[PDB]
């Protein structure tokens, strides 16, 4: 059908790819924060309201979660689904992320330490207060990727790494938009300037490192992780997170 | 349950 | 059509009508805090962790929801929808429910005039964070009630108000239960003395005891805190709002 997801693990980027997104159809820039959510909005962020785009609407809809593809909510869309985008990031940077965000200043020790050891322990965000049915990072790659026909049997997967939009923001860009047939190319370069980390910070503000650092063990740990016979080491590699 | 917040 | 609701808004009653549904179904009682979740499921509750039961099921199932009936999310429901029951609370004992639940003491007039006076001037709870997607008091009630066809064409209403299940407990769990078809009458007197008020706090402690997922403790008239406020509710009270119009309805006036 006409449905398309913009999936990932959160703390993977899909801010600002949605933020991109929305100002290319727009071509207008990004009037600020919830205007992301109005333009690919959160899908989670829509049940909260009890919002919820109808099953087979008939043009082209956009939106965006956290959850593994298998969620019983998802069921709805089970047949309309058309397209996915399935961005992915370095796991190493997406804790890295919570930490920044949950507040800590990098020399806080046990305070780091605890949410680290958690975060191995589940491979992903599992004990995280913040998001729920996201699922574990391997669990939730799988599902939207090499699985993705068990909850999407009409669907196509353009999957997409965070390093190769930072790497390339337009060419990058541009392969999203290409795959979905939001039309041209040209609208791609302003897009990717209406939404830099500049615009970005400055959004979310007039609306309201590595494993270095305490390693020694930790360290240790994560790439026992990283080098395992799980699945979490599995999309590692296939990423070129190894 | 599913309740809001923030505290 | 075998989908059945228990609608109904924020601090009415809905854990307890919850609590003894379940309690009826299972026949014994509920041992713990999210066997209320468990047996009659919350809406919300359940999208939060992006579960949804079948649209469409061939034998009967009850969820809770606080939603308003017209809410898009629940159009999915809309021909499996057969029966509903909305629970209703006065609403000054709704607004003072929730001054409880917050924590906060009857002295504290600041703290409970801010609570008080956002209430009277949003009809509701709206502006409190902890639901979304109720609407104003009246705008729920009309949903389920006088309108609940705009949203679910092939449903019937049960209507019960807390303070009738105050009063009589048994008699009006009976209502519920016969409306819903859930068969005896026996097992009704059990289920109340499973999910009273004592049996409640101590099922929430045990709960709370082995760390659980419950919902800080959980488990009077207008005078008090006002004047002010007392004068402004009852403007609300007796003016020309829908809520006038449901308050004088249910027979809160
Ligand atoms: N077993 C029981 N019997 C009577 N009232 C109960 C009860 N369990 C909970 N309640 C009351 O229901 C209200 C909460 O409603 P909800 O569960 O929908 O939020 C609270 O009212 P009060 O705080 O006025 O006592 C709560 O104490």
């Amino acid at each position: 059908g006409s449905m398309c997801w913009i999936a990932s693990y959160p703390k993977a980027g899909g801010h600002w790819l949605r933020c991109m997104l929305t100002s290319y159809v727009t071509g207008e820039p990004v009037e600020t924060w919830p205007g992301i959510q109005a333009g690919v909005p959160h899908l989670e962020g829509l049940l909260r309201d009890g919002e919820a785009p109808s099953a087979d609407p008939d043009e082209q809809v956009l939106l965006a979660t956290h959850f593994t593809a298998d969620r019983p909510v998802l069921r709805f869309y089970r047949e309309s689904t058309a397209k996915v985008v399935c961005l992915i990031r370095n796991p190493r940077d997406a804790m890295l992320s919570l930490m920044r965000m949950k507040g800590i200043p990098p020399e806080d020790v046990e305070a780091c330490r605890k949410i680290a050891e958690t975060f191995i322990a589940d491979e992903g965000f599992s004990s995280v207060r913040i998001w729920a049915g996201e699922g574990s990072w391997p669990e939730n790659i799988r599902s939207w990727t090499d699985s993705v026909h068990e909850s999407f049997p009409n669907a196509a997967v353009l999957a997409v790494r965070y390093e190769d939009l930072r790497k390339d923001p337009e060419g990058e860009l541009w392969k999203v938009v290409d795959f979905l047939e939001l039309g041209g190319r040209d609208g791609v370069a302003d897009a990717v300037a209406n939404c830099t980390l500049e615009r970005m910070r400055e959004m979310e503000e007039r609306s309201k490192k590595s494993l270095k650092f305490m390693g020694d063990d930790i360290e240790k740990a994560y790439a026992d992780l990283l080098h395992g016979e799980t699945d979490f080491a599995h999309y590692a590699r296939l990423y070129g997170y190894a | 349950x599913y309740x809001x917040x923030y505290x």
